[PDB]
């Protein structure tokens, strides 16, 4: 409840769009939510990388955080094993953390059997007869580190057969298939030169008098000469101006109406609700359309009676309130529309399933 | 290992007043030995 209330006030139009589906009794809490309803890997720089912030005013910002912390605990689990067996009692974090600065840990400065049983890679093991210190702790412990990284990012003859089998294989000498496509050849290309358009009555011209016409626009053409008096006149020139004139034939419409200052911005704002509303109610509408299931009926007039309650509860409230202003837009035209529609449509499917029944 | 040079001059300080006292010591030690 209290991480809901949280997620609700985070989205207060949801907060309340939540309100008027629920108070209203629109929907309940349970159909309301009904539909309502990253991890970092380990990086080996999280040691050198991270240092004591040494601010010039002798400030000791440590910056703790808590990834850097878990990064530390699954490098480290014996730095998870200290941090609980002296936190809270024993001694401070900070302290802690201190001591480990100054301790000499931070300033410190095989399954496959081929290529890594070294022991058992000679055939002749026979006895003798036939800063040292601290390059090796340094090795060691960078060893160690290195797999503990490995081994915090996962978190038998077959084999060695297998691992044979993947080692000497080469990719030139084997087999280069790489045929994994569909070939696809369509039975009638023609569909597509006359597409989506429609049927046109693209009439034929008629018999040998179409090539008679075309013999005398060939001959009338042949001797042509140019004309530069007939080409326009001042009467067509007049036609043609009151055409384009304002107001005239080609000059479809005018000047229209400033819808903005019609509405009142609060009634922009709930319509801008109710769309959203009553978006969300059709779209689950139709994300249980088609009913392939029984339990889908149910649902959908649970769809349909939570649509119905929203309409009377707030649509109704909502004409009245246009209505009051004689507003002359029908926003709630479109409304109407998406509900009668819907409405329409379940209508039609359970006359459907009447029908199959029967 | 935050700020080195302040710890460096802590250590010096000491180092001079352990000194200073420690001299101090000795030279009251031979001034009450000497009385007896």
């Amino acid at each position: 409840l209290e991480e809901k209330n949280r997620m609700l006030q985070e989205d207060p139009v949801l907060f309340q769009l939540y309100k008027d589906l629920v108070v209203s009794q629109v929907i309940s809490a349970e159909e309301f939510w009904a539909n309502r309803l990253q991890d970092v890997g380990i990086s080996a720089a999280f040691l050198a990388d991270v240092r004591p912030q040494t601010d010039g005013c002798n400030g000791l910002r440590y910056n703790l955080t808590s990834d850097i912390i878990e990064s530390i605990f699954r490098t480290y689990p014996a730095v998870k094993m200290k941090y609980a067996e002296n936190v809270p009692h024993n001694m401070t974090e900070k302290e802690f953390w201190t001591r480990f600065f100054q301790s000499h840990y931070f300033h410190r400065d095989g399954v496959k059997n081929p290529l890594l049983d070294l022991t058992a890679l000679e055939d002749k093991p026979l006895d003798e007869g036939y800063k040292e210190n601290s390059n090796a702790a340094i090795i060691k412990r960078f060893n160690h580190h290195s797999a503990m990284v490995l081994a915090a990012g996962l978190r038998q003859p077959a084999v060695k057969r297998a691992k044979l089998q993947e080692s000497i294989e080469y990719e030139d000498l084997g087999k280069n298939n790489s045929v994994k496509t569909i070939a696809l050849n369509l039975k009638k290309s023609d569909r597509y030169y006359h597409g989506p358009t429609p049927i046109q009555s693209l009439q034929y011209a008629t018999s040998q008098d179409i090539i008679n016409s075309f013999q005398s626009i060939r001959q009338e053409m042949e001797a042509y000469t140019p004309k530069l008096t007939q080409v326009l006149s001042s009467s067509a020139a007049s036609s043609t101006i009151t055409a384009l004139s304002p107001g005239g034939a080609l000059m479809q419409g005018g000047t229209q109406q400033a819808i903005n200052q019609m509405v009142p911005n609060d009634i922009q704002s709930e319509l801008k609700h109710l769309y959203v509303a009553v978006g969300e109610l059709l779209r689950h509408f139709w994300s249980c359309f088609p009913v392939n299931t029984p339990f889908l009926e149910e649902k959908v007039v649970k769809m349909k009676s939570n649509l119905e309650r929203f309409q009377v509860t707030k649509l109704c409230p909502f004409q009245e309130k246009i209505r009051r202003q004689y507003l002359s837009t029908n926003l709630v035209s479109h409304i109407e529309e998406m509900l009668q529609t819907a409405y329409n449509k379940l209508h039609t499917w359970q006359s459907r399933r009447l029908m199959k029944k029967t | 290992i935050e700020t080195p040079e302040q710890a460096k001059t802590r250590e010096r300080s000491e180092k001079i007043k352990l000194e200073f006292e420690t001299y101090l010591r000795r030279a009251m030690k031979r001034f009450n030995k000497g009385v007896h």
